[PDB]
RNA sequence: AUAGUGAACCAGUACCGUGAGGGAAAGGUGAAAAGCACCCCGGAAGGGGAGUGAAAUAGAUCCUGAAACCGUGUGCCUACAACAAGUCAAAGCUCGUUAAUGAGUGAUGGCGUGCCUUUUGUAGAAUGAACCGGCGAGUUACGAUUGCAUGCGAGGUUAAGU
RNA sequence: AUAUCCGGGAGUCAGACUGCGAGUGAUAAGAUCCGUAGUCGAAAGGGAAACAGCCCAGACCACCAGCUAAGGUCCCAAAAU
RNA sequence: AGGUGUAGUGGUAGGAGAGCGUUCUAAGGGCGUUGAAGGUCGAUCGUGAGGACGGCUGGAGCGCUUAGAAGUGAGAAUGCC
């Protein structure tokens, strides 16, 4: 029989639409332009969720590295300390420690300034 | 010379932001009461500078 | 009081009382779950764990298992005619911290 | 559990730092003159949120220009134009705008954008000794292990 | 029973230009935007008077309003149907013409 | 059998393969025929031989 | 009803052409007109009431009534900023859901040159698309051949026709 | 842990640069033509400011976890003033 | 039926496999003026095509299961209207 094009085709077109919701102009109006930037979306969305992690442990070695400077000590050399002293806590937690508990991350760099000298 | 790219409804927006009308002068009629234009005859009571004209 | 546990191929600090977003654990939901690796414990003073700190243990129950919200990844080259998706929701475990000893 | 600490403007407390320029090379001063405007010597250091301290340097006329930067060192502007290049030398300006000379290092390692440009207004120079924001109770930074 | 409104549809007139107009008398009093239409030259302040005029006879008219505190609290130009013609143009070539035409809407209210 | 619970043998029966329907097919927009040349073109091909 | 005849409708008509000839568009109120008496603004058009009706935001351009496009209201943001315009991070503000480690907006920060075609190589200063909607491209018949499947098997099978 | 062989289905017959070995050229060309290896093509990621073909390395996905490669560690901009 | 272990899972031309959705047919089993399809909105579900569930609109038809047949899927043709 005939098959008319019926509502897929809009119901497909409003998929994309939505998902190009709070674009500019057009961007948000017009399928085809909303359909080119979803595809862009999902393009940034994809290396962005890589980047973030990136971002992050960037983010902390240099708060780390602000508060091992406020203890005598270097970003480096507090890594190779508490390396020596096989501390494990990472990255996020030292951050952590170095804005909200100040006292905690002063007693993790004396250990490691400890590890250093022997 | 045509337009290289179509505008956009914010820009053809902000090109129209100076395209408008204006009511100044209007001001009330000292014999009548009804507003006016000033320095115009009233069009309702037909008087200028408190005479009829 | 809080400590720093390590779970999930990562680290959370807890304290007792809150509730934590962990990988799936494969205990049942409202079923007691202890952590033995505490990495460092917190709070008045600070004991370090060299990686752990030696029989700390941190106790909690699983309030709930549940999937992330859907991430979809979307892979694509222009002008290359070629496109491929995928969707994908994390499971994760919601854990209460009752003890940290 | 994204629980990663973020700063938030007007909460950290921004202190006012007093740096002598006095024998020291233009580029190590402006490099950690720049780091204390970008709040990098902080551990709630936030890229997105002013968090740096406010610098004031005295004895800007004295900065140190090593080997042949006084008179080989050139400062070029355009001003848009045809043939508008005009020049001058880093130790002309030292004598004359040394304002300039260290706002122009300073100017140059900051980010270049919002952000940075106002950073960059935290920064005040000095050719002498004397300052006039004693209102601000700045406390001295010690710069000579730090160059 | 406290607003009025009144519509003037498909009126041979511009809606770019009728919003000129129309503009002026948004958020106004019955008696400032009578005012403001009778000095204003152009050709859609006789429409929009009329509109208003009507708007305000429905709402003394029907609803009993007191037409002394009536104010415009809503004021917009729709467009209506665009007639289609043809302007012959240099050789040989036509070249076509929108006749627009607008719908008119004005309402009030008590206070 | 019955008429609302009809089955083929396994194997028996086949989808036909739908060229130019989407990229993701892997036989939309040249339809397995490639790029150019006298055997992309519609009624394109040499003779037998 | 862009289908189906070119033509569901006063179509081989209108319209184009000297002529042969070419050749359209255009269906739907409602169960029933019961198609809005009367009043009000207006010269009228058109509205507002009052009525009819189950419903008139079913009022004749009349079922449904998408999108482009045009406008009105306003929760958040915007007048030192160079921005394929998103994405990731994120305060503040405004909201409260298919109740979900919620929604809208978004200062500021990082990253980031559309889609397609065609190319050794295109963000390309190569091609194509103004936008939105609809329509628009491997089919069928007879034969060849291979895979899979079923029946029968040193056998298998009928064609025309009745 | 592939090789052949038999059969169904193709697509391809414009290639590019880089290293190395030659010719042509002026031991010019992002030149041309072979040989040989790689990458691109048809490969995203990191480095080379930007930069298909160079260096490191092959993205089924999630993570606000860790270790490294090339390349880096004064500020822009992560890490040794 | 599943479990464990190891390994693998970039990709154009192109080959193979398995599916989503559209209209119609048959049978079965159902839903509809206590509101079908369609439209619109929503913070919903699935690995994907896509699938529900609510509110509003709408006013008569339409799902579901299994099998069958197809004028069966559009964003590009200086495409046509
Ligand atoms: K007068
Ligand atoms: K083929
Ligand atoms: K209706
Ligand atoms: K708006
Ligand atoms: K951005
Ligand atoms: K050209
Ligand atoms: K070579
Ligand atoms: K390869
Ligand atoms: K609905
Ligand atoms: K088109
Ligand atoms: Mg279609
Ligand atoms: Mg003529
Ligand atoms: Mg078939
Ligand atoms: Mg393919
Ligand atoms: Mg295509
Ligand atoms: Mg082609
Ligand atoms: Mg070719
Ligand atoms: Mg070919
Ligand atoms: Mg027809
Ligand atoms: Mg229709
Ligand atoms: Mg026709
Ligand atoms: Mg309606
Ligand atoms: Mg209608
Ligand atoms: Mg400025
Ligand atoms: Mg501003
Ligand atoms: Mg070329
Ligand atoms: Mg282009
Ligand atoms: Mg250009
Ligand atoms: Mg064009
Ligand atoms: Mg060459
Ligand atoms: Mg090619
Ligand atoms: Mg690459
Ligand atoms: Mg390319
Ligand atoms: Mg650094
Ligand atoms: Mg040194
Ligand atoms: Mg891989
Ligand atoms: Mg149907
Ligand atoms: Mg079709
Ligand atoms: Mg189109
Ligand atoms: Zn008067």
């Amino acid at each position: 029989a005939r098959v008319k094009g019926g509502t897929v085709t809009r119901k497909r077109r409003k998929k994309v639409l939505k998902l190009a919701k709070g674009y500019y102009g057009s961007k948000h109006t017009l399928f085809k332009s909303a359909k080119e930037q979803v595809m862009n979306s999902y393009y940034y969305a994809f290396r962005d969720r890589r980047q973030k992690k990136r971002d992050f442990r960037k983010l902390w070695i240099a708060r780390i590295n602000a508060a091992a400077r406020m203890n005598g000590l270097s970003y480096s050399k507090l890594m190779h300390g508490l390396k020596l002293a096989e501390i494990d806590i990472n990255r996020k937690m030292l951050a952590d420690l170095a804005v909200n508990d100040a006292a905690a991350f002063t007693a993790l760099a004396e250990q490691a300034k400890d590890a250093l000298s022997k | 010379a045509v337009p290289a790219r179509r505008t956009s409804k914010a820009k053809k927006a902000k090109r129209r932001t100076h395209y408008k009308l204006t009511i100044k002068g209007l001001n009330a009629c000292s014999n009548c009461g009804e507003m006016k234009k000033s320095h115009h005859v009233c069009p309702a009571c037909g008087h200028y500078d408190g005479k009829d004209v | 009081m809080y400590a720093i546990i390590k779970t999930g191929g990562k680290q959370v600090k807890v304290e007792v009382g809150q509730a934590i977003y962990v990988e799936k654990l494969n205990v049942e939901a409202g079923e007691k779950v202890v952590f033995d690796e505490v990495i460092l414990v917190g709070g008045e003073s600070t004991k370090v764990g060299a990686p752990t700190v030696a029989g700390a243990t941190v106790e909690g129950t699983v309030e709930k298992h549940g999937k992330q919200k859907k991430v979809v990844t979307f892979q694509y080259k222009p002008k290359k005619h070629s496109h491929r998706k995928q969707g994908h929701r994390q499971p994760y475990t919601k854990v209460m911290i009752e003890a940290i000893n | 559990m994204r629980t990663t600490y973020m700063a938030k403007a007007g909460e950290v407390e921004r202190k006012w730092y007093v740096v002598d320029a006095t024998d020291v090379p233009l580029g190590r001063l402006s490099a950690v003159v720049a780091s204390v405007l970008r709040g990098k010597n902080k551990p709630t250091f936030t890229p997105h949120v002013d968090t740096g301290d406010f610098v004031i340097v005295i004895n800007a006329d004295k900065v140190k220009l090593t080997g042949k930067k006084a008179t080989d060192k050139i400062y070029y502007r355009h001003s848009m134009y045809p043939g508008g290049l005009k020049s001058v030398t880093a130790g002309e300006l030292r004598d004359k705008n040394s304002r300039r000379l260290i706002e122009t290092s300073v100017k140059g390692m900051l980010p270049k954008n919002t952000l940075g440009r106002k950073q960059f207004t935290k920064l005040n120079v000095y050719g002498g000794a004397e300052h006039p924001h004693a209102a601000q109770q700045p406390e001295v930074l010690d710069i000579t292990n730090l160059i | 029973i406290t607003s009025a409104k009144a519509t003037a549809k498909t009126v041979r007139t511009s809606p770019r230009k009728a919003r000129l107009v129309i503009d002026l008398i948004r958020g106004k009093s019955v008696a400032d935007a009578i005012s403001i239409l009778k000095f204003t030259p152009n050709k859609s302040a006789g429409i929009i008077e009329k509109v208003l005029m009507s708007a305000v006879a429905n709402a003394e008219n029907n609803f009993d309003l007191d037409v002394e505190s009536l104010v415009v609290s809503e004021a917009f130009v729709n467009e209506g149907p665009t007639m289609k013609r043809f302007r012959p143009r240099a050789k040989g070539s036509a070249s076509p013409i929108n006749k627009r035409t607008s719908h008119i809407t004005v309402v009030v209210t008590e206070k | 059998m019955k008429l609302h619970e009809l089955k083929p043998a396994e194997g028996s029966r086949q989808v036909r393969n739908r060229v130019g329907r989407g990229t993701s097919s892997g036989n939309g927009k040249t339809a397995g025929r490639g790029q150019k040349g006298q055997k992309a073109r519609s009624g394109g091909g040499v003779r037998l031989g």
